[PDB]
DNA sequence: TTACCTCTCG
RNA sequence: CGAGAGGUA
């Protein structure tokens, strides 16, 4: 679609390129969904003590994903 | 664009053009964005990159590359997923930084101002 | 490229039409200009159309409104005259005239007035076949040829083959004779026409013969023919083909046309009208040029090309069109919505169009072709109902005049989808579905069924057989209907009323956004013209209440703001800044907000606490009881500005040295504003004098009588008698204001602002309000605003109930108010009486809806009269509140008085009060003294006039009375 | 139970200024005059003068 | 169909 | 004062 106009890019979502009919993602996302559908999940990884890192742990903690192994 | 000013201020470049800019000299910071029309998260990055441009008018060059058009370059530059930005410095001794994911505007400002 | 993936701009049609006229239209009209020479041979004039230049406007747009000028552009074109005597060439570029320019919003400023051109719908040129049921036996069939000229061509076949033209008033005229007029051999005809035997048994050009491009294409489609498009004539082969079809119908092989379909209608626009006018003007320039050539002969002088041509013909033509044409109208500027809606209007009536009294009932109903193109709900009620309408959101205008509705192709193809726009005719041949794919049984998805349209009908078919799908939420409706929340739950009759009432809302002094909305409020604000948006990117360097400076890449741009200005409808316009200094902006982003707009959205009303219950009769019929809080906290106060203008004891306190009232004066009825010829205040105007303008003028024979204008501002609060309304068709007039202590109150202690009757909903069928009030309460408590698109039940059954009930529960839990959601009776609670402290017996509906204040206010309405000025000829009282006049006792009223038997009362109305000069002057005296009024004997003026008028047509009327006692006859005068 | 279409789509914060350069809005509108001048259909005052003067000199 | 209101334009 | 246009109930 057009290089610059992003109001047109939605059309590609309506008719998707095949490899991305159901795009998957990062391991963090699966955990947040599991908790929402009922269930208990834990995330294992390392994040920095920088600002972005703290934001991510906050999001997960707020969504009730166990963050002890981070 | 004498009477009507262009809406979009970030421009599409090509692999050859990127290479010249890198090998030649520069005096202001370079930010390169890799994107595809298909990715949904990218629609959100575009809006953010256009704001950074208004703020740092000739004190930075923000440029864009499309993966569909230049797939092999992307692989060589080690891009693992779609919303990816490379921040390159005007000094040629310093290392470049690759950021993956949607990241906030303040982080972008901090990298340009402090690290690069 | 636009409108696919987004809602199109609301003014796009005007923008495109203007551009077409500027380039293509101008060139086409210019070409036809004739080279002019006179007598046996004379000097020849050449208008070279190759080089036409349009130049920029001399005055800026704002100045034009301030000095009552017209914003326009100058046309300079090159020409050469070879005087017959000279044999040499002189070339110059003459200033032909001024052509008006449009703002992007789609308005034109002409003589100080914002003007807008409405679109018109008319029947397209082409061949149409109708079967007229015949009074005796078998039915007659006919054909007709609509043309740009408008001449219609008729051909008919009777039970006995007739093939007789009906154009002549006479019954029989021969189509075959017309074919012979074309030089066709009888033999040639036979070879050409199928059904030869039937025709064997049977053994102008200026207007009708021209068919426009649109006319030709239609002909080729209806009777398959393939004469090429450049051809645009009533060539004879066509007439033969028409006859051939005419007989096929008699044998059963044919289609009778529907003339209400939109494939058979065409839309004219700004462009067409403007081009047409340019042509008229151009013919007028030829008349002027020929005349100056003759003048040159008398004076025997060498012409300068400029001398031959004046600028008057172009300017005068447009000045007249804008001023007097039926379809050029002044813009309504009551609110921002009114400005956006006016442009989108479509009319059947107009010049060369239908008249309301004349038009048929069938033209005024919806047709299945209208979907996606013309809104079903909007119409103007009255004798004009069904003939004025509105364009839908996703409509556009095609290459030909036809409209087009977007559709998504679900048929498998490489891409597999594209959005296409379809002509009113093309889509009748595809199956279109508006349902969804959320149904699965033991078979596959492709076998599941859905409702669909095909050939002007509704049917049910499988998902495999569908070709196109309709995907957009707001597609079938106009801007007003698309601003109503929960429309699915309101009967359609109400929706007409509702769209009408939003247009009548008054911009309030402070504005607030709605808690519940539909989401189109955002685009309505962008396209109104009431907001200040950036024209370039940059950073904000200075802000003052008057101006904003934006500094982008070495330039500084100043943007002016509007402070306290009048509108055509006496409403106030004021802009307030939204951007703090030091902030970066991108092009297109908001910088300031206008009236009735907060944060980029349309805001025409306020959110108030309401209960629906009966209260002591104050709410009988449709009346509302309100609290005083609204009056003293200023929720519903509005500013109104009026202008009074002229051409050049205690009273006179205000006047200055020149005698004009000073700025800042408070004036009351009677006070002189500008110094015998004095201008004085009418009744009901009392306000500060915000400004005085002594405007010098040009255009008149004398320097135009300088105009002195005074502008006065009235601040108006809510009062008994005002009309208020909600967005779902609910309207009422205020009946009482009560102190807070006496108002009904909740379990939280708060007192409700308004009380509405609950017997209204069953009769009017609006259940939308109940859903909106309840959601409003929730949002206030939880701090959320909701923007919900229409038709939510597509996702699931009872979707709206699930949203409202869930949200009410969350509010109840988070802020611990258990009354907000009551499990036994959800949405209703128990409230108490302010006067006595006792609980009302049954549970009641409480909520915060959005209520608007309408333009019809009591202050404008009230009028009274005693004595006063009287008219010249009829000698009766004057008409109108402005004119201090009386009220009419008309035919129907007389009849009623007669039924009662009140003769004396009636005589009075006909004599002393109106038109008996001698008698009238006496009654004022009797009353001041205290006497009795005698019964009049002489006739009123009305009668005297009739006699005089008749005596003018040579007839005499006399009144005589014969005395019973002595038999004498006496002639009354 | 819970609604199938999520309610988050509906919610907007009470103190929000809309961004018109966002994914669901049409491209920014252009002033008619500027557009017409960019494409050459209407010419500037200086240009008429320049053309007019040269023509006068030629005559 | 009645009544009511505002405006512009020669 | 004669036309035109937009409303209201
Ligand atoms: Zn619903």
């Amino acid at each position: 679609m057009h290089q610059d106009k992003y109001s047109e890019w939605k059309m590609l979502q309506w008719n998707p390129p095949e490899f991305v009919r159901a795009p998957g993602g990062p391991p963090s996302n699966v955990a947040i969904s599991h908790v929402r559908l009922g269930g208990r999940a834990a995330f294992m990884g390392k994040v920095g003590n920088d600002e972005f890192g703290q934001e991510m742990v906050l999001l997960m903690n707020k969504e009730k994903v166990q963050t002890r192994a981070v | 664009g004498k009477y009507v000013r262009e809406d979009y201020l970030v421009k599409k470049v090509s692999a050859k053009d990127i290479q010249e800019l890198i090998k030649g000299e520069r005096n202001v910071p370079l930010i390169i964005d890799f994107y595809a029309t298909w990715c949904g998260p990218c629609i959100l990055m575009a809006q953010e990159l256009e704001m950074l441009a208004v703020e740092y008018e000739s004190n930075a060059l923000i440029v864009k590359v499309d993966t569909d058009d230049e797939y092999e370059f992307a692989r060589d530059m080690q891009v693992r997923g779609l919303p990816t930005l490379y921040f390159i410095s005007p000094d040629p001794n310093k290392d470049a930084i690759r950021t993956e994911g949607l990241i906030p505007i303040q982080m972008m400002r901090d990298i340009i101002n402090n690290d690069l | 490229n636009e409108g696919i993936s987004t809602i199109p701009g609301f003014n796009q049609i005007q923008f495109e039409g203007f551009c077409r006229f500027i380039d293509q239209g101008l060139t086409e009209e210019l070409y036809k200009f004739p080279k002019i020479e006179d007598t046996d041979q004379e000097i020849e004039f050449q208008l070279f159309v190759e080089t036409y230049q349009l130049v920029e406007p001399l005055i800026k747009e704002r100045d034009a409104v301030y000095e009552s000028l017209t914003y326009s552009s100058e046309l300079y074109v090159s020409a050469g005259l070879i005087w017959k005597n000279s044999r040499d060439m002189q070339e110059q570029t003459i200033f032909i005239g001024n052509i008006p320019l449009m703002n992007s919003l789609g308005t034109s400023i002409v003589n100080g007035i914002y003007r807008i051109v409405i679109n018109q719908i008319l029947q397209s040129p082409g061949i149409y076949y109708r079967s007229e049921l015949d009074h005796n036996g078998i039915s007659v069939y006919t054909g007709t040829i609509i043309s740009d000229w408008g001449g219609r061509s008729e051909l008919e076949i009777d039970r006995k083959a007739r093939i007789w033209a009906r154009v002549s008033r006479k019954q029989k005229i021969s189509i075959l004779v017309l074919s012979s007029a074309m030089g066709l051999n009888l033999r040639e005809i036979l070879e050409n026409v199928c059904y030869p035997e039937i025709f064997l048994s049977f053994l102008f050009f200026q207007q009708r013969c021209e068919l426009g491009r649109i006319g030709r294409r239609n002909m080729n489609r209806r009777l398959n023919l393939d004469i090429p498009q450049n051809n645009t004539f009533l060539l004879p082969r066509d007439i033969l083909a028409a006859a051939d079809h005419l007989i096929g119908l008699k044998f059963g092989m044919g289609a009778l046309d529907d003339m209400n379909h939109l494939k058979n209608k065409r839309i004219r626009s700004v462009a067409d009208l403007l081009q047409d006018q340019f042509g008229l003007a151009l013919v007028r320039l030829e008349n002027v040029v020929r005349g100056t050539i003759c003048g040159a002969i008398r004076h025997k002088l060498i012409p300068t090309p400029q001398n031959l041509v004046t600028s008057t013909p172009l300017t005068t033509t447009y000045e007249s069109f804008f001023g007097l044409h039926p379809l050029s109208q002044v813009l309504d500027r009551t609110n921002p919505l009114t400005q956006i809606v006016h442009g989108r209007k479509l009319s059947y009536l107009g010049p060369g169009g239908l008249t309301g009294r004349t038009a048929s009932f069938r033209i005024r109903d919806i047709h299945p072709s209208h979907y996606g193109r013309i809104c079903p709900i909007d119409t103007s009620e009255g004798i004009n109902v069904g003939l004025i309408g509105s364009l839908a959101i996703h409509a556009r205008i095609g290459h030909w005049g036809s409209l087009e509705s977007p559709f998504y192709e679900i048929s498998e193809r490489s891409t597999g989808v594209r959005m296409l726009y379809l002509s009113p005719g093309r889509d009748e041949y595809y199956m279109v579905a508006a349902g969804n794919s959320l149904a699965l049984n033991q078979d596959i998805q492709e076998e599941q069924v859905v409702p669909a349209r095909y050939r002007q009908e509704f049917l049910t078919i499988a998902w495999e057989q569908v070709h196109l799908r309709s995907i957009f939420p707001f597609q079938y409706f106009s801007i007003g209907a698309s601003l109503i929340p929960f429309i699915e739950h309101n009967d359609a009759n109400r929706a007409l009323m509702s769209s009408n009432m939003q247009r009548q809302a008054v911009p309030l002094s402070r504005s607030e956004k709605c808690i519940v909305g539909t989401g189109l409020e955002r685009q309505a604000a962008l396209d109104s013209g009431a907001l200040a948006i950036a024209e370039r990117e940059g950073r904000v360097v200075y802000t003052n209440t008057d101006k904003i400076l934006l500094a982008g890449n070495g330039d500084i741009l100043s943007i002016p703001l509007v402070i306290y200005q009048r509108s055509n409808k006496n409403t106030c316009m004021h802009q307030k800044l939204q951007v703090p200094r030091g902030k970066c902006i991108k092009k297109g982003q908001i910088l300031a907000d206008g009236a009735a707009t907060v944060g980029g959205e349309l805001a025409l009303g306020k959110n108030v606490l309401v209960a629906y219950m009966p209260w002591e009769g104050y709410n009988s019929e449709d009346a509302v009881l309100i609290s005083e809080r609204l009056v003293y906290e200023d929720i519903y106060t509005s500013f109104h500005i009026r202008k009074y203008e002229i051409q050049t004891a205690h009273l006179l306190r205000n006047l200055d040295k020149n005698g004009i009232v000073m700025l800042g004066s408070w004036v009351e009825t009677g006070d002189i504003l500008v110094g015998e010829t004095c201008l004085k205040l009418p009744i009901g105007g009392r306000g500060r004098v915000i400004d005085v303008r002594w405007i010098q003028k040009r255009g008149g024979s004398s320097y135009n009588p300088e105009t002195i204008r005074v502008y006065i501002l009235q601040k108006r609060e809510i009062k008994v008698g005002d009309k208020v309304a909600g967005r779902h068709g609910n309207k009422g007039i205020i009946s009482k204001i009560l102190p807070r202590q006496d108002m009904p109150y909740l379990q939280d202690g708060r007192s409700v602002d308004m009380v509405f009757n609950p017997l209204g909903v069953p009769s009017r069928m609006n259940v939308g309000q109940i859903f909106e009030c309840s959601l409003g309460l929730a949002g206030s408590l939880l701090d959320r605003h909701y923007r919900i698109a229409p038709f939510d039940e597509r996702y699931e059954q009872e979707a709206s109930r699930k949203l409202v009930f869930s949200e009410l529960y969350e509010a109840s839990k988070q802020t611990a108010n258990p009354w907000v959601f009551e499990p036994e009776y959800p949405g209703k609670s128990r409230i108490f009486d302010g006067r006595t402290g006792n609980p009302f017996e049954q549970p009641v509906i409480i909520g915060k809806p959005y209520i608007l204040k309408l333009i019809h206010q009591v202050d404008d309405k009230i009028h009274g009269r005693s004595s006063g000025h009287y008219a010249l000829v009829t000698q009766q009282p004057l008409r109108g509140r402005a004119k201090q006049g009386g009220q009419r006792v008309g035919e129907m009223e007389v009849w009623a008085l007669e039924g009662f038997g009140v003769a004396h009362i009636l005589q009075e109305m006909l004599t002393y009060k109106s038109d008996h000069i001698r008698a009238r002057q006496e009654v004022l005296g009797t009353t001041i003294i205290g006497g009795t009024i005698p019964n009049p004997e002489d006739a009123p003026e009305s009668f005297r006039l009739l006699v005089r008028e008749l005596r003018s047509l040579a007839l005499e009327l006399n009144h005589f009375l014969v005395s019973e006692k002595n038999f004498q006859i006496n002639r009354k005068e | 139970g819970d609604p199938v279409y999520p309610t988050i789509n509906y919610i907007q914060d009470p103190d929000e200024v809309i961004d018109y350069r966002g994914p669901d809005f049409h491209e920014p509108t252009p002033n008619m005059l500027a557009y017409l001048k960019e494409h050459g259909k209407i010419i500037s005052r200086e240009e008429l003068e320049k053309i007019l003067a040269k023509e006068k000199t030629e005559e």
